[PDB]
């Protein structure tokens, strides 16, 4: 079980036993080989054949809010935020474009994990992830050119959306001779094919969302913590509140 | 080699950025366009460490400055190799230009491609101010709009 890469996430630690409840919270799930905590900076360094999603979800329906900061040696992890590129007659009028995220962590000379999660879907069904020739998504799916590799596992996205009643999600864990390198710059795209493509204003079939695959800071890469603004002002607020 | 950077963002500010490069030797051609932008004023223009916007602004990381040095301008030496200084927008919010950078490349051990690109919410002080803060980001404020810079053509 080579496919272990070391993941570190900033969890508040430092009460009575904060530690020994995520120690608990962590001890049955299968595959992770070590956990340290640094109760000083409060990080959890993570060594596991695990996706991140695993771990920042069973701390979750456990009350323990996690959030991930860094994941494998410099340069050999990736992220991929998946938004859609055009409005749908599906979606809902006020959403936004985030539809899932594609995480990306090298394990091996030669092996990556690809930890897909796709949260909100309006048509329920199984999806499918490729990655496309080109990171360019300025005339969305159209401008990235063709697959590079098409991934076979199905992303089934049958369950229950926290976000809507009506909406769905999903998650699938594969595993690719690809290695990062060739990844970054690219494009990671999940896509089903629109049961009634007929009621889309538009020459449209598939539903589909996808982002360039980009550089994610690696485990103790990036100390990054706050970041500038302005504003805050009373008179503008006010002029607000009487638009 | 040529990449390429969507700006968007929930600020009505977006556009393009454009990359081409050679060899890694080579200077490496920037062009962009965009629109959204406060009329007549200069706006800031970096390239983060990384693209990860999983935690926004934050898992981006500071302007990518792989040669450890300070803020600057494009002009001067001690610069962050992501340190495209200032685009100016016309009467109608739109930065339009291009220009040729020899410590941006899109090959290489430097290489760009995979970081993101931010057009800020203020003028970028080009590390000339007083501060430290100064030296850092150089105060060019929020950030309305940015991207993911990938591979093209
Ligand atoms: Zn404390
Ligand atoms: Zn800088």
């Amino acid at each position: 079980t080579n496919d272990t890469y070391e993941a570190t996430y900033a969890i508040p630690m430092h009460c009575e036993n904060c530690v020994n409840d995520i120690k608990a919270c962590l001890k049955n799930v299968p595959g992770i080989n070590s956990l340290n905590f640094d109760i000083e900076q409060q990080i959890m360094s993570v060594e596991s054949s695990v996706a991140p999603s695993t771990i920042i979800n069973t701390l979750r329906n456990c009350g323990k809010d996690a959030i991930i900061r860094g994941a494998g040696k410099p340069n050999s992890s990736a992220v991929a935020i998946l938004e859609t590129f055009q409005k749908y007659t599906i979606d809902q009028k006020k959403d936004t474009a985030v539809r899932g995220l594609a995480r990306i962590v090298q394990v091996g000379e030669n092996k990556t994990l690809f930890d897909i999660t796709v949260n909100g879907v309006p048509e329920a069904g199984n999806y499918h992830a490729s990655i496309h020739e080109k990171g360019d998504v300025s005339k969305g799916v159209e401008s990235t050119g063709k697959v590079w590799h098409k991934f076979d596992e199905p992303i089934e996205c049958f369950n229950e959306s926290d976000l809507g009643k009506n909406l769905y999600s999903g998650k699938t864990f594969l595993s690719a001779p690809l290695p990062t390198w060739q990844l970054i710059g690219r494009s990671f795209v999940i896509s089903k094919s629109l049961n009634h493509p007929e009621n889309e204003p538009s020459s449209v079939k598939d539903y589909s969302f996808l982002g360039v695959i980009a550089r994610s800071a690696g485990v103790w890469e990036n100390n990054k913590q706050v970041c500038a603004c302005t504003g805050k002002t009373v008179w503008e607020e006010r002029k607000d509140a009487l638009a | 080699v040529q990449a390429v950077a969507v700006l968007k963002g929930d600020a009505g500010v977006s556009g393009v950025v454009k990359f081409e490069q050679a060899s890694e030797s080579e200077p490496t051609t920037v062009s962009y366009e965009i629109a959204g932008n406060s009329p007549n004023a200069e706006r800031g223009f970096h390239i983060f460490e990384f693209g990860d916007a999983t935690n926004g602004c934050v898992s981006a990381g500071p302007h990518f400055n792989p040669f450890k040095k300070t803020h600057g301008a494009p002009t001067d030496e001690v610069r962050h190799v992501g340190d495209m200084g200032n685009v100016k927008t016309d009467e109608n919010g739109v930065a339009k230009g291009s220009f040729k950078d020899s410590l941006i490349k899109l090959i290489g051990p430097t290489s760009v491609v995979g970081r993101s690109v931010v057009i800020h919410a203020g003028q970028d002080d080009l590390g000339k101010g007083d501060t430290e803060e100064s030296l850092k980001t150089g105060n060019a404020g929020p950030r309305p709009a940015c991207g993911v810079i990938g591979l093209t053509n």
